[PDB]
RNA sequence: CUAUCUAGCGAAACCACAGCCAAGGGAACGGGCUUGGCAGAAUCAGCGGGGAAAGAAGACCCUGUUGAGCUUGACUCUAGU
RNA sequence: GCUUGUGACGGCCCGUGAAAAUCCACAGGAAGGAAUAGUUUUCAUGCCAGGUCGUACUGAUAACCGCAGCAGGUCUCCAAG
RNA sequence: CGUGGAGGUCAGUGACGAAGCCUAGACCGUAAGGUCGGGUCGAACGGCCUCUAGUGCAGAUCUUGGUGGUAGUAGCAAAUAUUCAAAUGAGAACUUUGAAGACUGAAGUGGGGAAAGGUUCCACGUCAACAGCAGUUGGACGUGGGUUAGUCGAUCCUAAGAGAUGGGGAAGCUCCGUUUCAAAGGCCUGAUUUUAUGCAGGCCACCAUCGAAAGGGAAUCCGGUUAAGAUUCCGGAACCUGGAUAUGGAUUCUUCACGGUAACGUAACUGAAUGUGGAGACGUCGGCGCGAGCCCUGGGAGGAGUUAUCUUUUCUUCUUAAC
RNA sequence: GUCGAAUUUGGGUAUAGGGGCGAAAGACUAAUCGAACCAUCUAGUAGCUGGUUCCUGCCGAAGUUUCCCUCAGGAUAGCAG
RNA sequence: AUAUUGGCGAGAGACCGAUAGCGAACAAGUACAGUGAUGGAAAGAUGAAAAGAACUUUGAAAAGAGAGUGAAAAAGUACGUGAAAUUGUUGAAAGGGAAGGGCAUUUGAUCAGAC
RNA sequence: UUGACCUCAAAUCAGGUAGGAGUACCCGCUGAACUUAAGCAUAUCAAUAAGCGGAGGAAAAGAAACCAACCGGGAUUGC
RNA sequence: AAACUUUCAACAACGGAUCUCUUGGUUCUCGCAUCGAUGAAGAACGCAGCGAAAUGCGAUACGUAAUGUGAAUUGCAGAAUUCCGUGAAUCAUCGAAUCUUUGAACGCACAUUGCGCCCCUUGGUAUUCCAGGGGGCAUGCCUGUUUGAGCGUCAUUU
């Protein structure tokens, strides 16, 4: 016979993912030091559509705790999160939607 | 109108004409001819006339 | 329509000139010569391509340096100059 | 094409130099056998494939 | 005709340099007057004469640096021997004649004795 | 517009040798053989009865200790697991 | 009116419709500065240079590909009454 | 019996003509074949005894080459269509010129390009071959001429991708992998003006490179000019980048501008590291507003056409670039 | 037939032969596809088809036995020189 | 001491002789075909010497007819010789839907021997 | 504080060397199938063709952790 | 009876067999050991008074230098002093050189005749900008050198 269609998918030649317009790697913030003992406040700049998934993504901006820098995060938006919100990320952060606990 | 080396550029052509002929070049135009050779259009300043220089070389 | 009408749609060269051999065998997208194996360091040649290697072997070209080595051997690989014998 | 690389136009100049009949005096040489140019090429008969 | 190389050897590097740029000028009007007349086989002699001048010039500076590097190791690579890549890498005769004392003693004490057999 | 006739230009398929029938016998359906009918140069435009016309070492059928694509609790193995 | 550019809107999407070089701006206050004299070349004027390769022509019932000067094929711009 | 070659011998034949070829001329043999005569030709070749083999053809849809009948035959009929005269020439249905009649009818039989071709472009000479008739003509033949850029492209960036390196596999040609278990790199300002850049320092953490002549992108327009080239030449008028650089201008003793309530304005009007923001930077369809070119049209100033009759008439010029 | 989109198409690029790609016809993968093309192994094997070259003289058959995955073939006896 | 179709330089042959011998005696791995890897021919001979035909004449020319060179143009760069298929011209003969063949002889043409 | 050792770096530091070509003959490594067996699978082609690495004028082997059982021979290579 | 068809002969055609040649091939023997980073083989483009190719060569380009021989080269033209000669030749030989652009191919690249950096020097009123000439700038690895890193580590301090 011949190799079959589910066999031909692992070569990853034409069966790859379409990733030109996908926004980024929507990950959480890093667990460096400022969440394991306190928190850090962040701002939501814009909530945008993501090609490929049906859930909007948020652009959450934090201040760098070690340099004069404005490191920005790519989170999956919670229903209720709005542009201009404040986001708290830490261990002692409150129990409010939008916070990372 | 001069036939110049294929390896030359317009700076060398301008300098070479000055050395050989004691004349000033205003501009240089280059084209590689369809027989794989370089032709140069060397325009003198108004201080010089190419009519009296072409026969000085010996072609006219 | 796979014959004459389709032959009017071939206008993009799959091969260009090859730097190392020049035989219009540099496959463009693969960036590899079909004939001489360029840009591999070695030269493509095979014991089944006996006709092919006979075509591109030592001696089929100008032999710009190896021609004189044979008589240089005969003269003991000497040095200097002849002294007007 | 109009826009072309220097390789192509250089190799066309080679093929334009070589496009003319045999020199006449060569057939007057001693022990000459070449009767004409057997490598003459025209643009309408065979293509250069360059 | 042309130039005689054995006459070029006597002149110094400054006289040859003037002659080379002198011959360069002369070949330039030969080219200018060739395009009018049908044939000019004199350009051949000037071309060869320039080559002869250039060649004789070259040997004068090449020997100047052989004497500059005379009597020392590390000659310039273009002035060394072009015997053969394999032969140039080959071990010298001094380095191929090195012998151990254990064999050196045996060579001194016991060489092949030249013997004949008649009686 | 062709076919038709003219000036110019000018192929191919195919061709053992060839080209009138009846019957006979014959590889059981002859252009040739036998007995008969007959039989007159050189030919032109058509025609589709015949030349079992041409185009292919039958693709059907069968045989061959000749295959291949495919299938499976065939035989013998094997990647992977 | 035709063609084309542009503006402000509307419809549509489980589709919401690239990247970088490059260019500018802002926040910040390092440093450098004034009096018989200093500072700005994001104001104006004034000076010099701008290399290399391409550039002709056809682009098709005759220049490309179809054994050819082949009723085939081959992406596109302008478009009068 | 015959053929290619080898040992021996006929002190064999031959430029006074070897071999070959042709010959409804002769002779021998049952035959394979052998011999002779005549013509043509020009340099080698046989009889006999033996030796040796790439040694004898009618066929293999045999191989290569060559040639017929078919046969002056099939044919040379798609794409509306030619005609008259003059010129040239040996020769004109086909070339040139004029006239007439037509067609493509602007998603053309028009004017430019991309891919491809490569000189086909243009001039002169020219028709043996090719243009399935012709040929004086030609994209043919012979000989030459012709492509001019800071601004148009490439050159730079990156996309999907390709791909070194540090490494890890693989006997191995090589495979993986592009920031990965790397000590991975370079810019500003000082200090000495024995002076090269050692030495004062701080800053930087991304990370080879290749990959689009339709993506992104610094800047040139008009007129004229050739047989053949032009946003490239010439004349004029511009702009951009880079680099040196002086004057005018601007500003200060309230040291680094003022005015307006404001949105904001101007000729400028110190601002290193560092950080933030914008442009680059973006779908498609629907209808609506505006601009540009064209189209239509009036008066007027010119030119051409019709005019038996009519037509203040029909056609045509009245343009304005980048900056 | 369809003709505003599951639309048409150029250029770039990715996918390579028991492999690709397939809105699935065993379709397409350079006029080649139910396993492309190129060279080599390779003068691949054939119990089967076709052909197999000078003369004369003398002699002159067989289609039958037995065994064989044997029945279009061989071995064997016989017939022949 | 052994091996050797590659390289270099030699000596040979009961080898082949231009469809043979290497694919290639020659501007042969060339012309040419394919995108490509690859595939791949044809093609030697005037004469001792070009002495390669001066000159006249017909034709637009190519060429023809003379003249000439040469031992020979029955050697004219379509060139040593120059077969067959196939073709033209002249001569001979036969032919009512094939032709060709055999035995025998008439007729016509030609011919050897013998004297 | 200073001077060593070990280990690991850097330099367009001084001097070098490997590559690639050719590859008939040699030393390895990988490795078929056509075919024969009147089928065919072990077997055979064949420890071969193809593929890869590595040399020389020869290579390789080579002076026994050998052969023998004789009254012992005595590196290897080749006939 | 012509024509036409068929057969043969002569002459003339078409065609390239045969015959006779051979600077070629093939096979066997003999002798020799010699490519390349000091840049091979190969490729591209160029070079002659008149060459397209083959053959030769590389911007010093059918070649320069050196040695030998000793009068040519030749299709045409030209040059003659170089002809009792330190000298013709498309001569042989070849020990000195040049050897464009590439190529294992090496500053980075390459479907581009694209893009940098360092050293010396020259010009534009210039270490910085532009241009020219010359020399450089690959990787693995060995030996040596020099500047270093590591609480890996010894000794010494204060
Ligand atoms: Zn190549």
């Amino acid at each position: 016979g011949r190799v079959i269609r589910n066999q031909r998918k692992g070569a990853g030649s034409i069966f790859t993912s379409h990733t030109r317009l996908r926004q980024g790697a929507a990950k959480l913030r890093t667990l460096d030091y400022a969440e394991r003992h306190g928190y850090i406040r962040g701002i939501v700049k814009q909530i945008v559509h993501d090609s490929g998934r049906g859930a909007p993504l948020a652009k959450v901006v934090f201040r760098d705790p070690y340099k004069y820098r404005l490191r920005e995060e790519i989170f999956i938006a919670n229903e209720g999160v709005h542009t201009g919100q404040f986001i708290y990320a830490g261990k002692k952060a409150s129990l409010n939607v939008g916070n990372v606990l | 109108v001069f036939q110049v080396s294929m390896k030359a550029n317009k700076y060398q052509i301008k300098k070479a004409v000055k050395e050989l002929y004691e004349v000033d070049v205003l501009k240089v135009n280059t084209l590689v001819r369809p027989n794989g050779t370089k032709k140069a259009y060397v325009r003198l300043t108004a201080d010089y006339d190419a009519l009296d220089i072409a026969n000085r070389i010996g072609y006219i | 329509g796979k014959g004459t009408p389709s032959f009017g749609k071939r206008h993009n060269k799959s091969h260009t000139l090859c730097n190392r051999c020049g035989r219009r065998s540099f496959h463009v997208q693969k960036k590899t010569c079909s004939s001489c194996g360029y840009p591999a360091a070695k030269t493509r040649s095979y014991n089944w391509g006996a006709k092919a290697k006979r075509r591109h072997t030592t001696g089929t070209g100008r032999m710009r340096y190896l021609k004189h080595v044979s008589r240089r051997f005969k003269n003991g690989f000497q040095t200097g100059s002849a002294s007007k014998a | 094409a109009a826009q072309k690389s220097f390789r192509i136009k250089q190799k066309m100049a080679k093929a334009k130099k070589q496009n003319r009949p045999l020199p006449q005096w060569i057939r007057l040489r001693t022990n000459n056998t070449i009767r004409y140019n057997a490598k003459r090429r025209n643009w309408r008969r065979t293509k250069m494939n360059i | 005709a042309g130039v005689k190389a054995y006459e070029l050897r006597t002149k110094s590097k400054e006289q040859l340099a003037s002659q080379l740029v002198d011959l360069k000028k002369e070949l330039a009007e030969l080219k200018v007057q060739k395009l009018s007349r049908p044939s000019l086989p004199k350009i051949k002699t000037v071309r060869k004469s320039i080559a002869c001048v250039l060649t004789v010039i070259n040997e004068q500076q090449r020997e100047a640096v052989r004497q500059l590097y005379k009597g020392k190791k590390y000659q310039p690579k273009d002035l060394r021997a072009k015997k053969t890549r394999a032969l140039r890498r080959a071990l010298t005769k001094f380095e191929a004649s090195q012998v151990t004392e254990k064999q050196r003693k045996k060579q001194i004490a016991f060489p092949q004795r030249k013997y004949a057999i008649k009686a």
